[PDB]
RNA sequence: GGCCCCAUGGUGUAAUGGUUAGCACUCUGGACUUUGAAUCCAGCGAUCCGAGUUCAAAUCUCGGUGGGACCUCCA
């Protein structure tokens, strides 16, 4: 039977793999793959992770350095675990008759069993279905994937994905939140507070959390109750910079209060990552170069984060309907893609892209984008075109070492200030100037004068996010083959400490941060206050 | 009668390779071949 | 023991002495901070082993090694 001579040839593989080790030796994996299944006549070949599900245990802690699969997961620094809330209806549906004249899915649809936004065959999707929306599960089970696969995870971000979480009641917002602190941490809590502190003391550190919200569900009770989750970013999603869009599409606000949100949570010292859409009802071909360019250069709409999704027309929806009577016609592939480019040409050197189309399966799609790696075909039409794209995502260490063959040479210190939001941004960043390669950066903010919380008030300045990038390296663990520990971070808070006392003239420096974190700056010499991590500067 | 073979052949390649360029390996191993012949009649 | 034929990627198979071997199943990587397994698009991977003849051989002559057809012998 295959099974048993499927078996042995995996035994034979592990067997070559120790030996050469012992010996100390250097050995091609593909080849004795290809030499090992050609003996016992089989007619496949082995797969990796079947390889990496049989190693003994101190062979299992040697080895893994050569049997990783996928590089990607894990070459940002961090691990990445998405979990999604329970079905709900979104809080507008109320005073205005309907939702959003493009969402697809939900509570009432023929999607049977998913989340607003959302079909349900997605890979998340599917994950939550299964473990019937609890957050314990989907926690332990990601995990174990993410072991499985071969790769650490020391250091852990959630993102809770769904439709408007800070619309639930409280019962439910705690129920969820202390059972993700329990899962990573191995407690059994009764509150917030309870779990936040052994989360505190333990020893698989959370990052940070990410939630997705409405603009007029982002206040100062929000925000606050958000700061006492241990959250650290957000998600808002803009869509247009048009004030009649805004109206024509059913959303339920305004531009002007997406500003004053901003503003808001900027000041409280969070991050904010927008998502935009191109392709919109009555947006032609040339408003939304106007529409870019408006919002990269006005200060009051110069985000940290940007989501590109072009529109999508899906059955059961408005759109569907204005599709069908012959009113509505989406943009040509081509022309797409040229505006995806020069759309790419224009981002920051300070903004980074986390996705750039929707992962919608492709039969649901009546029209609009049909194939699956927009951005690779943008990248390819800039080159083509001579422009190139400067954001963060394609510029650090690992997507730089993955993509291309580089490695920093030259480094050096780089420095970049502006106005946004009606307050002065600072960015301090780590980076080889001939090559073109970001290694860690810093954002630094001076309060305005209209900040609410008790701990930012008079003359404090904030730290809102501190990075470094390359894999990851384990708590109190060094590797000199990559970037991590290697005191790139006590240089950039040194440089930060001098601008907050000598140029911003203020008395008092704060940081919002996770558990983990929270060590790591006790050690620097903070102290703890709040929810923030405080330093006297006089 | 080797030598003018291959040098005949040689001349052949050359000329195909130059049209090619006005337009636009077995030259390496004839020269060598008729270095080898020529070697032996030393 | 002689007696005719078969042998190319891990597997099923294509190709005429030229001046450098094409497809399918399997495998690996990226779009991807919504995904080992789905989509799109790229990539790795072969003429068993010896002599050779012809300017030149995966290709034709003769070999060993396995296999297939005939009776074996043999005990
Ligand atoms: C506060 C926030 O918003 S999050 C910080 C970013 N989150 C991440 O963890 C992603 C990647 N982060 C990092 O690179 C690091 O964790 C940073 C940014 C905190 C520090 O960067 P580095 O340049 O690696 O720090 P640096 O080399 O100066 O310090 C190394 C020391 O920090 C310790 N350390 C690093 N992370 C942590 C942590 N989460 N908790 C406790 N100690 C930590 C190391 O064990 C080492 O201590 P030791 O060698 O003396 O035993
Ligand atoms: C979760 C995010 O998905 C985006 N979104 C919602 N509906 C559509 C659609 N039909 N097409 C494309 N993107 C959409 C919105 O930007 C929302 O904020
Ligand atoms: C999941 S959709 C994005 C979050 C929120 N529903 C918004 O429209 O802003
Ligand atoms: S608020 Fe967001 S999730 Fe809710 S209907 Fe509108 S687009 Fe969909
Ligand atoms: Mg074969
Ligand atoms: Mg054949
Ligand atoms: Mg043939
Ligand atoms: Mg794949």
């Amino acid at each position: 039977s295959p099974a048993e001579l499927m078996m042995l040839t995996i035994g034979d593989v592990i067997k070559q793999l120790i030996e050469a080790h012992e010996q100390g030796k250097d050995i091609d994996l593909n080849k004795v793959k290809t030499k090992t299944a050609a003996k016992y006549g089989l007619s496949a070949q082995p797969r990796l992770v079947d390889i990496i599900a049989a190693v003994p245990p101190q062979y299992r802690k040697v080895l893994m350095p050569k049997l990783k699969a996928k590089p990607i997961r894990t070459a940002s620094g961090i691990a990445v675990v998405a979990v999604m809330c329970k079905p709900h209806r979104c809080p507008h549906i109320s005073f205005t008759g309907n939702i959003c004249v493009y969402c697809p899915g939900g509570p009432d649809s023929d999607f049977e069993y998913s989340t607003q936004s959302y079909t349900g065959y997605e890979p998340t999707s599917m994950r939550a279905i299964r473990a019937r929306y609890d957050p314990f599960l989907q926690t332990r089970h990601r995990i174990e994937q993410l072991k499985q696969l071969g790769h650490s995870v020391d250091k852990v971000e959630f993102i809770v994905m769904g439709g408007t979480f800070m619309a639930l009641p409280e019962e439910y917002r705690d129920y969820f939140i202390r059972n993700l602190h329990d899962a990573l941490s191995g407690h059994t809590s009764n509150n917030i507070y309870e779990a936040v502190k052994y989360s505190e003391r333990s020893l698989t550190k959370c990052i940070g959390i990410t939630i997705e919200t409405r603009p007029d569900y982002c206040m100062k009770r929000h925000l606050s109750d958000m700061l006492t989750y241990g959250c650290t970013r957000l998600e808002i999603g803009v869509q247009s910079v048009y004030e009649d869009v805004a109206r024509d599409t059913n959303r339920g606000h305004t531009v002007k209060a997406v500003c004053e949100s901003f503003h808001l949570a900027k000041d409280s010292g969070f991050k904010v990552v927008a998502h935009m859409m191109p392709d919109l009802p009555n947006v032609g071909l040339e408003r939304d170069i106007e529409q870019f360019t408006e919002f990269f250069e006005n200060p009051a709409f110069r985000p940290d984060g940007l989501k590109l999704y072009p529109t999508l027309v899906i059955r059961g929806t408005g759109l569907y309907e204005l599709w069908k009577s012959g009113r509505y016609k989406s943009y040509s592939p081509s022309d797409l893609v040229e505006l995806v480019a020069r759309i790419l040409a224009l981002v920051p050197p300070w903004t980074r892209v986390y996705r750039v189309q929707r992962d919608i399966p492709m039969p649901l799609v009546s029209s609009g984008v049909e194939h699956g790696n927009l951005r690779e075909l943008a990248l390819a039409r800039m080159k083509d075109l001579g422009i190139q794209c400067r954001d963060v995502r394609t510029r650090e260490v690992g997507i730089q070492e993955i993509h291309h063959k580089v490695r920093p040479y030259q480094v050096e210190l780089v420095r970049r200030d502006y106005v946004a939001n009606g307050g002065w941004e600072t960015f301090l960043s780590y980076e080889d100037p001939d090559q073109d390669i970001l290694i860690g950066l810093l954002r630094l903010r001076k309060c305005s004068e209209e900040t609410f919380r008790f701990e930012l008030g008079g003359g404090v300045s904030i730290v809102r996010e501190l990075h470094v990038y390359g894999s990851v390296v384990p708590v109190s663990s060094r590797d000199p083959t990559k970037f991590q520990h290697q005191g790139f971070g006590m240089l950039l808070m040194e440089e930060a400490e001098r601008i907050a006392r000598e140029e911003h003239g203020s008395g008092k420096i704060a940081v919002i941060s996770g558990v983990g974190t929270r060590n790591y700056y006790r050690k620097i010499g903070y102290r703890l206050q709040g929810p923030y991590m405080v330093k006297m500067l006089k | 009668a080797t030598f003018s073979r291959h040098k005949k052949r040689l001349l052949v390649v050359r000329e195909l390779k130059e049209q090619a360029q006005q337009a636009g390996l077995e030259d390496l191993a004839l020269l060598e071949a008729l270095s080898e012949v020529v070697q032996n009649t030393e």
